[PDB]
């Protein structure tokens, strides 16, 4: 068995084709000095099989993806060259010997040792997860390997950067096999969820949320809005961000006027107009006093339309007035009436059925605190025309006086809470919204600025979840205003009847003993009514001095305790 | 006898034998077996040769299955695409007959050892492995026409990162789509469709929704986005003709934009053809004058002449008698200045508005090119909202007639004013606030038209609104409510005191049934403000 025979067989074992046979290539005579080097040289063939089985087993199934092809088709350009070396080595066999082969094939024992160990580290990875497992072989430092693998990465990461440059400038992702880290669902809240598993390693977790926001910004700009058109890599993402988003607001403010609805939804749905809601409470007065069973929606709309024509709300954009309507909650007419301002379309992604479920949760509190005031300016109007008639009965002003003090003590608590609603809830929490809108952008700093604008008003007003003990305490004070308005006209009218009879009992004649008992008993019923206003007041003060104690519980409420307790009329 | 032959020399005998099989002709040792072609080499050969030979032959078997696709798919029974796909797949086989020619010359000097062959054919083993996969995925599912061009747009996207088998499948698609794209330049820029073999996406037939129909199979799946504007383009070209360059690129849409630059002209010639010549807006006003009852000085003169001959029952009146009065009604009236007045025909409907008087309605006949807009499907609608206005016009025409008979027993005066103030407050709403403003929208809504299938939308979008805002869409209480009005005119025409009050309790109850249902809704609400104005009927 000559040495030229082993060199003939070795030149085949370098490819897989077997004296040398097939995990080491056990050779089967010859001298020990030859078997040792043959087994060492053949270990380059066993490395050529493992790299060939992968590029042949995975080149069979059609469910390995698009990235897994650019890899399996980049392990072939690094084999044709290994087939060129075997070409040259065979032409000289016709001189070279074993101890001469070692230097010839000392370098391709390394490339066939990175590639034969690069296909095992990434076995089950498909899609982008494979382009992230051939990048974890670049942190090696070896100038020969880090300049080989950093080339296969430049081929494997070409399909990945093909979806990216497609999902960013056109917003049309298409991958039958799930490779891209943006996974659609057959609009803003759903249908576009990041994939934590298929993000390449060479892309930071924050950069992966600027593409999913750039693609969504263009896909939403087409369908719903109904409109159609390294370091340089980081600059490309930001260049596509500061242009697409800035354009999304322009089409959302000129074609739909998203801002002109926020201002218009404060004037009406939050009573920010004042002029219009005043006239609207005078026209619904004869209707809502009836029970709810006799109330039908089709009648009230004519009243609402009348108010918008009478007040200053007529000079207004016709579009926003098309959505302002009524809705009936499902008692009395003052318990089921409320405005809705329904909004549908592209503008509906800012309100999202929750801002419309919070505004009505707020509108109830602003409607109650508005009728509890127009009652107390009706009473205070009655007293200015009351004393202009019965100022001639000096025996009645003793008890009529307690009717005035209880009023001026009750209108303060209400006319002060109105200011805390205006200045410390509306004018203050809205200012932090119009300030974070004229400077925000990308429509995702607007939603987050408008969503927190509804979490402070619910908190600054007593409509929270843990402030329940406070609101139910306030309702009792809201009730005592009604009981006064019922115990007032009873004492008011009872004095007008006795006055009217006293007018006719003397005008027709100008008998005398049968009326002095009627006039005499009328004076005796006065101390009975005085015991009402003496016990109604002493209970009204017992529910307010208890109300203040509950405010000392969550910080902005302290500005309310000062409004009520000015000059320390309470707290002794 | 390669068994009794030396080792290093018999390898040179196989490489010349294996250099024929790559062409197709059989060899001395490496022979072929009858038919996916399977070969046999020899029983007695060196193990380190056959295991190397059998690695090359997958380029021979992948060639005995592509040259059989060329010799076959070039027949005439397959279309103009399975032809070009077989021609552009024949230029490659020539470039393979040269790469085996350069080897048969380089082998003469002995410079071609078997190990050297296994390197030179590496590119010819990968190219012949793409053409042997399209030639088996075109015959798996029978593809001809468009479906054999959808496959060559997906087998070209699956190789989106290979770049050595995508520059190939982009040479086949760019060549197997010129014949298909050469009829497309005849269907967009003109109306003619040649397509001898039935393969184009649009096929003609032998009133126009059935002529040209989109075929679903033969859509190239890259024109799927514009599968409608293609058909909508040529169809516009035919309704004008009978009366009086595109290339393929990938990742560039130089053709997608090119179709729109023609479709936007294909419509602009047809839409303008209907507005200036054989005008349409000056043609619909010839319908409003009669059907929507806009001309007054014509109806007050027609019903005055054809009244006695209308109260007669059905199948008793001769149409030669009515039409003679209709012609005389137009010319004597102020409708004489109407070029299209000669298209009014009498049409006695068999069914009432679910006889004699309740079975009269105009009919309008139009020519071909305008019949696309106003057709029998969308003209009976004009004829449905006409009788509803001819009925309400007839009653208060005679209710105003009894007004003079009684004026030279005295409690019917305040009841007549209750029905007159009802129909004459319905006519004003039915005309000046339902059909007058809605039509005024259409006139302006036709100045901004862009294509005919839009005008066909601004028209039926106007008829479904008139039939909705009116009581024509149920609300049958109006039908029975109208009976007591006309019948009350008959009682007063017979010149009792217990019958006038009988009509009151019957008509007033029917009226309150109306406002009860007209109010319960989500204009249909402003009608109530037209019925009562002085606060009456507040119950």
């Amino acid at each position: 068995i000559t040495e030229a025979a082993l060199v003939r067989d070795i030149l085949y074992v370098f490819q897989g084709i077997d004296n040398i046979k097939m995990n080491c290539y056990k050779v089967e005579n010859l001298s020990r000095s030859l078997r040792d080097t043959a087994v060492r040289l053949s270990e380059l063939g066993w490395l050529h099989n493992k790299i060939r089985r992968y590029t042949d087993q995975r080149s069979l199934d059609r469910s390995f993806g698009l990235v897994g092809q650019s890899f399996c088709a980049a392990l072939h350009q690094e084999l044709r060259e290994y087939y060129r070396l075997l070409s040259v080595l065979h032409s000289q066999l016709q001189s070279l010997t074993l101890r001469r082969l070692l230097v010839w094939t000392y370098d391709p024992k390394i490339r066939l040792k990175t590639l034969a160990a690069l296909v095992d580290h990434c076995q089950g990875r498909k899609g982008g997860e494979l382009a992230s497992a051939v990048h974890a072989y670049t942190k090696t430092g070896d100038p020969y390997m880090r300049s080989l693998v950093q080339h296969i990465l430049s081929l494997v990461s070409h399909p990945v950067l093909s979806f990216l440059y497609r999902w960013i400038y056109d917003g049309e992702l298409e991958d039958t096999y799930h490779e891209f880290f943006v996974a659609s669902d057959p609009l803003w809240h759903d249908k576009y969820t990041l994939r934590k598993s298929m993000i390449p390693s060479f892309m930071t977790m924050d950069q992966s949320r600027k593409v999913l926001l750039i693609g969504k910004s263009i896909n939403f700009l087409h369908q719903v809005c109904h409109d159609q058109t390294e370091n340089a890599f980081q600059g490309k993402i930001d260049a596509a961000y500061f242009e697409t988003s800035k354009y999304l607001l322009d089409v959302l403010n000129k074609k739909y006027s998203l801002l002109d609805h926020m201002q218009a939804m404060r004037r009406y749905l939050l009573l920010g107009q004042g002029d219009f809601i005043r006239h609207l409470m005078d026209l619904l007065k004869p209707e809502l006093v009836r029970p709810a069973t006799t109330l039908y929606q089709h009648n009230l709309t004519g009243i609402l339309e009348t108010a918008v024509r009478a007040t200053n709300a007529q000079f207004d954009s016709p579009e926003i007035l098309r959505r302002l309507d009524v809705r009936l909650l499902e008692d009395t007419g003052w318990d089921v009436f409320s405005l809705d301002y329904h909004v549908d379309g592209p503008i509906a992604t800012v309100f999202t059925r929750e801002c419309m479920s919070h505004y009505l949760r707020v509108f109830n509190f602003l409607w109650r605190a508005k009728r509890m005031e127009y009652i107390l300016t009706d009473i205070r109007k009655g007293h200015m025309c009351n004393a202009k008639l019965l100022r001639n009965m000096p025996e009645f002003s003793g008890v009529l006086h307690q009717c005035h003090i209880l009023a001026s003590e009750m209108v303060h608590f209400i006319h002060q809470m109105q200011y805390y609603i205006t200045f410390e809830v509306l004018e203050c929490s809205w200012d932090e919204l119009w300030n974070k809108v004229q400077q925000a952008q990308d429509l995702d700093h607007i939603i987050a600025a408008h969503e927190v604008f509804l979490d402070t008003i619910i908190s600054r007003c007593l409509l929270d979840s843990d402030s329940r003990a406070l609101l139910n305490q306030l309702r009792a004070v809201f009730d005592q205003i009604i009981e006064l308005q019922n115990a007032q006209d009873a004492i008011y009218r009872a004095a007008l009847e006795e006055l009217q009879r006293r007018l006719q009992f003397e005008e027709k004649k100008k008998e005398e003993e049968e009326e002095n008992k009627r006039i005499g008993e009328f004076k005796e019923s006065i101390p009975k009514m005085c015991s009402q206003l003496r016990i109604l007041t002493h209970f009204y003060q017992g529910i307010v001095q208890q109300f203040l104690v509950l405010l000392t519980t969550d910080e902005s409420l302290r500005f309310l305790s000062f409004r009520l307790d000015f000059n320390e009329h309470y707290k002794a | 006898l390669p068994g009794t032959l030396p080792l290093a020399s018999q390898e040179s005998a196989v490489v010349e034998d294996l250099l024929y099989v790559l062409v197709g002709v059989d060899g001395r040792y490496v022979s072929a077996q009858p038919l996916s072609r399977t070969f046999l080499v020899d029983p007695n050969l060196d193990l380190s040769i056959r295991e190397l030979v059998h690695r090359i032959l997958p380029v021979a078997a992948s060639y005995s299955a592509v040259t059989r696709f060329i010799e076959e798919k070039s027949s005439f029974e397959y279309g103009q695409v399975n032809h070009a796909l077989a021609a552009a797949m024949r230029t490659l086989v020539k470039e393979h007959l040269i790469l085996v020619s350069q080897l048969e010359q380089l082998h003469r000097q002995g410079l071609l050892s078997l190990q050297k062959l296994w390197f030179y054919i590496q590119p010819a083993m990968r190219t012949m492995d793409i053409l042997a996969s399209l030639a088996t995925s075109v015959d798996k599912g029978e593809c001809l026409g468009g479906s054999t061009l959808s496959l060559l747009h997906d087998r070209s996207f699956s190789y989106t990162g290979d770049s050595q088998a995508q520059e190939l499948c982009l040479y086949l698609t760019k060549a197997a789509s010129a014949p298909y794209f050469e009829v497309l330049e005849k269907w967009i820029y003109r109306g003619i469709i040649h397509d001898p073999y039935s393969e184009f996406m649009v096929e003609e037939h032998e009133y126009w929704d059935q002529r040209y129909t989109i075929v679903q199979q033969q859509i190239p799946s890259f024109l799927q986005k514009m599968a409608d504007k293609i058909l909508s383009t040529g169809k516009y070209l035919n309704v004008v003709r009978e009366c009086g360059e595109i290339i393929y690129t990938l990742k560039e849409r130089a053709y997608v934009e090119q179709i729109e630059k023609a479709f936007n002209y294909a419509s602009k010639v047809l839409l303008d053809f209907l507005m200036e010549e054989k005008e349409l807006v000056a043609h619909l006003r010839s319908i409003k004058r009669y059907f929507l009852m806009d001309q007054g000085d014509f109806f007050v003169h027609f019903m005055d002449l054809a009244e006695e001959e209308l109260r007669k029952p059905v199948e008793d009146i001769t149409p030669p008698r009515l039409e003679a009065l209709l012609e005389l009604a137009l010319r004597m009236s102020t409708a004489n200045t109407d070029p299209f007045k000669d298209d009014l025909k009498i049409d006695l409907m068999p069914h009432d508005l679910i006889s004699g008087l309740e079975a009269f309605s105009f009919d309008y006949i139009v020519k071909w090119p305008l019949s696309l807009i106003i057709n029998r499907k969308a003209l009976t609608r004009y004829q449905m909202l006409f009788r509803h206005m001819f009925y309400c016009k007839h009653v208060e025409r005679q209710l105003c007639s009894v007004w003079i008979s009684n004026k030279t027993f005295a409690g019917a005066f305040t009841l007549r004013q209750r029905m007159l103030n009802f129909v004459q407050n319905i006519q004003y709403y039915m005309m000046f606030e339902v059909m007058e403003p809605t039509w005024h929208i259409l006139e302006k809504n036709l100045k901004s038209a862009s294509n005919i299938d839009d005008v066909l939308g601004h028209h039926t979008g106007f008829l479904d609104t008139c039939l909705k805002d009116c009581m024509l869409t149920l609300l049958k209480v109006f039908s029975k409510l109208m009976s007591v009005c006309v019948m009350f005119t008959n009682c007063m025409q017979k010149f009792f005191e217990a019958t006038i009050n009988k009509f009151d309790k019957n008509f007033s109850a029917h009226l309150l049934d109306l406002l009860a249902r007209l109010s319960i809704y989500s204009g249909m609400a402003s009608v109530i403000s037209r019925l009562d104005f002085n606060g009456f009927y507040t119950e």
